[PDB]
């Protein structure tokens, strides 16, 4: 390994927080999103129904 | 508008239909599973979704049954955890014995719930059944033997992928979604079945036996090979 | 009746004459029981009434379900929401301990074939499908002759013996799938989907086959009902008990002087039958220790619990039974009890298909354990552990198949125990 | 019966060539008419009994193109083909035997029956013999408990069958076709010859319906 | 004697005599997967 | 019981019973071992670079528990100082010879413990 710092790793509750300390520290940084997955209809019978073509096959 | 159901103790304003899953997945609840998938189709097999509702004679599919008003979720109780130790004890009483030979075996969702559920010991006294592996392509070795019966591949393969190959084969003791015969599978989505396999039934040829994954660093970006980005 | 006495059953009180296929299976021979009587006439366009004489007929599930069959046909007075409606008729008999729907069949098409014409209307149904199996051909060919004859006579076909209301049926076959038993699983076989059973948040009243809403009912039920339609449905209710209103055959098999199928009153006491009916099992009924009520499902009946019950399923619920299409089967102490419940469970191995996993590999496993108890090589203590495999089995199953699966070895558990103890001490004695 | 990969391919039917005749062609069409245009689906289950009906027994040769019959995947004809016993993937004599061995003619000893077409035969039950016409098989329930020990030849219904009685049944499959009735014992109609309750009277007229 | 002892073809046959009394069958809707 | 000396060991048969399970690399407190599994030719689970170095090894003896397949051993031999450093970062190829002098030793050790385990 070249750079002993490498394998540093830190939690933080919040994003402000963890910019926060990257200005304590004076470190440059890039933020970035969160990413909760976009919630998704779903139903037993949505599966089948002969015109929604849905339809799946043998079960 | 959205419909009350209470996740154990809270009130919840939980969306018109959708399944008791996404329900206690809204205040952050999860529920084990298997089969199911978050961007697939709910199926019955596998019933890992057990639990009782307030007023429950017996325990229901929380991955399928949609919410209702007046029902009450206690997923910490006793008798769901009852259920999942019924899963637990019935999905290992016939896994062959190969967590350190298998490629997912250092990090099978399989494990990670028989460390959450499952009575620590087993009372297994006679013969597990195994299947021969079933090649179905130069570049998705496929070890079988471990696959249970869950059809979240079939689900995937059949639709998305558009390639009817794949499914189940059989039934009773000794049935198997082992594909019809010699016949490769093929997809220009072929390997994206390896991510989608819970066990290690259907790990990755190139990769295999090269390394363990806690290990690994975890470097991100993106792919350049597409234009998809 | 109403009293303790029982045993009593008018033959005209039946409603199925020609049920040892004596006096013409032939239409004529309908014709000559003066069947086809007021069946126009009971298409007023409009259920209700014959539905209500449904649910005034006290009548419930023949499926061995016991379900109120006037509340599970009320569910289609829905509207039809543009999609056909259609009746499944379940005619499957691969279920054990049941001949009952086979002579029927064989020997009285006719009114069943009424049942589909009432009770398809009850639905507003397109249609009138009837499953058959494939052990079943030579029988389907029969129906399907005895269905012709309901052609040409144009009773069936457009209209339908008048009244104007659409009227067509569809036979239709499997091919040893048993689970098609079960309703759904058949449901899952008309769309030529494999015969694995809906879980269901959408009962198969919201959806049927082909997307298109649909409906099922066992073939006594369905065939009982243009009788209770035209006849009151309340002097159906007359018989037996309340909620055991009406009749039952009951399929008195194994060993016993003379196995047979008997339609009678609901509640008759169990030995009577057995005393009458059957004749008495050999050696007399002295001998008699463990005979099952239900169709080879339901937990075994004790000669002493025996005694009391009567054949209506309630009675069976005291004892600890499941109705089971209140198929019987004898079974004679001189052999051994748990190699036939062994084989048994063998049975539901061969046939459990496999979909959810805590039945497939229930009786997978508990099959297995029943193999080492059988052969005896088994510790006393092991057989409580398949106690907790039953456990585990019955609620979190998809269906009831493994319900059935698990029962009758819980009744050996629970009375047959000191008999297991002692068949292993003697397997512990060999060396 | 594990076979159930079918991942062999034996020079029987690797892809040996195979037709419907057209009166078949006109038989699974009238199917078609029987179900609803929208899934022709519904027809898949009774086309391969027609496809084995002209066989007795069912090639990939037949699965692949049945598929092509009703424009499904092959995949469907398959697990279809493979789910349903009844179905024979593995080439039989001219008979079919299927005796039950279920409870409730275990009982009746039907395991007797069992070997008594073993030492008739010398056939090791399910193998087929060198003669390529017999195909003993042990079977489940077939649901005609009631009843006696039965041996379901090729859909021929036989009951309460003595050893004696396999010998005339064997026998006469090399005689020539046999009765296939009930309990062949003397009873008939499933109906019991020790008293015959139930049922005494025999008119049923078309009457007491009236309830209004 | 039997009420049974028919041809193999005989149940299609059968079924295909009666086609004629056959009212239409739906079409549904979508027919081509 | 007494630890020393590492040895990778065969089977009765002749083969190296190594699977490259690679616990035994998540175990070694001082984390000594690397490990490179790789496929065979014949197409099994086969390290190519097992190696350990004594100098960081702590001689705990946990790898010898923790093996499933129980391939790697802590021997019986203790004395082996160097003139050098280098001959104490063992390749797999020194250990399997360690595991080629002393495995009639350590079978025996084996034999004498294994219940205890
Ligand atoms: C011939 C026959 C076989 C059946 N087999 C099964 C079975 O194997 N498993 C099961 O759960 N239900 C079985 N059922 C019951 C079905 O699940 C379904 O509820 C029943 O047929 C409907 O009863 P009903 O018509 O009296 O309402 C069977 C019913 C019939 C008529
Ligand atoms: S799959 Fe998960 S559990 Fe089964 S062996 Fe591989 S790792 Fe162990
Ligand atoms: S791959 Fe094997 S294990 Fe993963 S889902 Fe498909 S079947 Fe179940
Ligand atoms: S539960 Fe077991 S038996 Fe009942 S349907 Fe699901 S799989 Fe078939
Ligand atoms: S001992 Fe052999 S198998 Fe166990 S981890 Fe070290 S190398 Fe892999
Ligand atoms: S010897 Fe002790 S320290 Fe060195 S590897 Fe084996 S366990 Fe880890
Ligand atoms: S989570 Fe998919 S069924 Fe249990
Ligand atoms: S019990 Fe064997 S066929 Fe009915």
């Amino acid at each position: 390994t070249a750079d002993p710092l490498s394998n540093m790793v830190l939690t933080f509750s919040t994003k402000e927080d963890a910019v926060s300390f990257a200005e304590k520290n004076g470190w440059s940084y890039d933020i970035e999103e969160r990413k909760v997955p976009k919630p998704k209809s779903k139903s037993y019978g949505a599966n089948f129904s002969w015109n929604k073509r849905t339809r799946v096959s043998t079960k | 508008n959205l419909i009350e159901v209470f996740v154990d103790g809270q009130s919840v304003m939980v969306e018109p239909g959708t399944t008791v899953l996404q329900a206690c997945e809204k205040v952050g609840m999860q529920i084990p599973r298997f089969c199911y998938h978050e961007r697939l189709s709910v199926a019955g097999n596998c019933r890992m979704c057990l639990v009782e509702i307030e007023k429950a004679p017996k325990v229901v599919a929380a991955c399928a049954m949609p919410v209702m008003k007046g029902w009450n979720i206690l997923t910490n109780s006793e008798k769901s955890k009852k259920a999942r130790e019924g899963v637990m004890e019935f999905l290992l009483a016939n896994h062959p014995l190969d967590c350190p030979i298998c490629d997912q075996g250092g990090e099978c969702d399989l494990q990670d719930q028989s460390m959450m559920f499952g009575n620590d010991r087993s009372r297994f006294l006679e013969g597990k059944r195994a299947v021969e592996d079933k090649n179905i392509g130069p570049l998705v070795k496929t070890i079988m033997t471990r696959c249970i019966q869950c059809t979240r591949c079939i689900r995937f393969a059949s639709e998305i992928a558009g390639v009817d190959d794949l499914g189940t084969t059989g039934r009773g003791n000794d049935m198997q979604v082992g594909t019809y015969i010699e016949k490769m599978f093929m997809s220009e989505l072929s390997g994206n079945i390896i991510d989608i396999c819970p066990v290690g039934a259907l790990t990755s040829k190139p990769y295999a036996f090269t390394a363990r994954p806690w290990e690994t660093r975890k470097t991100e970006s993106i792919d350049v090979m597409d234009a998809v980005g | 009746p109403k009293k303790t006495s029982f045993g009593s059953l008018k033959d005209e009180d039946r409603i199925f004459t020609n049920l040892y296929g004596r006096h013409d299976w032939r239409l004529k021979g309908s014709l000559s029981r003066g069947d086809w009587y007021k069946t126009k006439e009971i298409l007023l366009k409009g259920p209700d009434w014959i539905l209500g004489e449904i649910k005034t007929s006290g009548l419930r599930g023949r499926g061995g379900a016991g379900f109120p069959t006037g509340l599970k046909w009320s569910f289609m007075n829905k509207p039809s929401d543009g999609r056909p409606k259609y009746l499944v008729v379940n005619a499957d008999e691969g279920e054990p301990g049941t001949c009952k729907d086979r002579e029927i069949l064989r020997h009285d098409p006719h009114k069943l074939l009424e049942g589909c014409l009432v009770g398809g209307r009850a639905m507003g149904a397109r249609a009138a499908y009837i499953y058959i199996r494939g052990e079943f051909y030579n029988e389907a060919s029969n129906l399907q002759v005895a269905i012709r004859e309901a052609y040409e006579a144009g009773l069936i076909g457009k209209n339908a013996c008048g009244s104007g209301y659409d009227f067509d049926v569809f036979v239709v076959r499997g091919a040893g799938a048993y689970i098609c038993g079960e309703e759904t699983a058949l449901i899952e076989s008309i769309e030529g989907k494999q015969g694995k059973p809906r879980l269901k948040p959408p009962f198969p009243a919201d959806v049927g086959v082909f997307g298109c809403p649909t409906t099922v009912a066992n073939v006594e039920t369905v065939a009982v009902s243009p009788t209770i339609c035209r006849r009151g449905g309340t002097w159906f209710a007359g018989f037996g008990r309340e909620r055991n209103s009406g009749t039952k055959l009951f399929n008195i098999s194994g060993h016993v002087n003379h196995p047979c199928t008997v339609e009678e009153e609901m509640s008759v006491p169990l030995k009577e039958l057995i005393e009458k009916h059957a004749g008495g099992v050999t050696g007399g009924w002295d001998n008699l220790l463990a005979v099952i009520p239900g169709g080879s499902s339901t937990p075994l009946i004790p000669k002493s619990v025996c005694e009391t019950v009567l054949m209506d399923f309630d009675a069976l619920v005291q004892a600890q039974t499941g109705l089971g299409t209140a198929a019987v089967i004898v079974m004679d102490r001189s052999t051994d009890i748990v190699k036939a419940i062994a084989r048994l469970i063998e049975f539901y191995k061969h046939e459990s298909c496999g979909q959810c996993t805590p039945c497939r590999e229930g009786v997978d496993w508990m099959n297995k354990v029943m193999a080492r108890f059988v052969r005896g090589d088994a510790r006393p203590a092991e057989i409580d552990s398949l106690w907790e495999i039953s456990k585990q089995i019955e609620g979190h199953t998809i269906c009831a198949l493994g319900d059935g699966a698990a029962w009758p070895v819980q009744g050996l558990i629970r009375h047959f125990r000191p008999e297991l103890e002692e068949r292993m001490q003697r397997f512990a004695q060999q060396h | 019966g594990a076979l159930f990969v079918h991942r062999d391919t034996p020079e029987n039917n690797p892809d040996t060539p195979f037709d419907f005749t057209p009166e078949n062609y006109k038989r699974i069409e009238a199917i078609v008419k029987n179900y609803p245009e929208g899934h022709k689906a519904a027809a898949v289950l009774p086309v391969l009994d027609l496809a084995q009906r002209q066989n007795g027994w069912l090639p990939i040769s037949a699965m692949n193109k049945v598929a092509e019959v009703l424009q499904v995947p092959p995949m469907r004809v398959y697990e279809v083909a493979t789910f349903y016993t009844m179905y024979n993937r593995k080439p039989v004599g001219k008979y079919h035997i299927q005796v039950c061995t279920t409870t409730p003619c275990m009982l009746r000893n039907s395991d007797s029956i069992l070997e008594a077409i073993q030492k008739k035969l010398g056939i090791k039950v399910g193998e087929t013999t060198p003669d390529k016409l017999f195909t003993l098989i042990e079977v489940e329930c077939l649901g005609a408990c009631v009843n006696a020990p039965m041996v379901q030849i090729n859909d021929n219904y036989y009951e309460d069958l003595t050893a004696k009685d396999i010998e005339e049944i064997i026998d006469e499959l090399k005689a020539g076709k046999i009765p296939k009735p009930g309990p062949r014992s003397g009873r008939f109609s499933c109906e019991p010859a020790g008293g015959l309750t139930s049922l005494t009277e025999p008119p049923k007229g078309p009457g007491f319906g009236v309830q209004a | 004697l039997q009420h049974h002892d028919y041809s193999t073809y005989t149940f299609l046959d059968l079924n295909l005599e009666l086609s004629k009394f056959r009212m239409p069958q739906p079409s549904s809707g979508r027919e081509s997967p | 019981r007494f630890r020393g000396e590492h040895a990778l060991r065969r089977y009765p048969s002749g083969e190296e019973r190594c699977i490259a399970c690679k616990l035994c690399e998540a175990i070694c407190p001082a984390q000594a071992i690397t490990i490179e599994a790789e496929p065979r030719a014949d197409g099994s689970r086969r390290t190519t670079r097992y190696d350990i170095d004594m100098t960081k090894c702590i001689y705990c003896g946990f790898c010898q528990e923790a093996c499933p397949v129980d391939a790697i051993v802590e021997g019986p031999n203790f004395e082996f100082s160097t003139e050098t450093h280098e001959e104490l970062l063992y390749n797999k190829e020194k250990l399997l010879n360690n595991g080629d002098k002393w495995e009639a030793e350590i079978a025996a050790n084996i034999q004498a413990d294994y219940l205890y385990r």
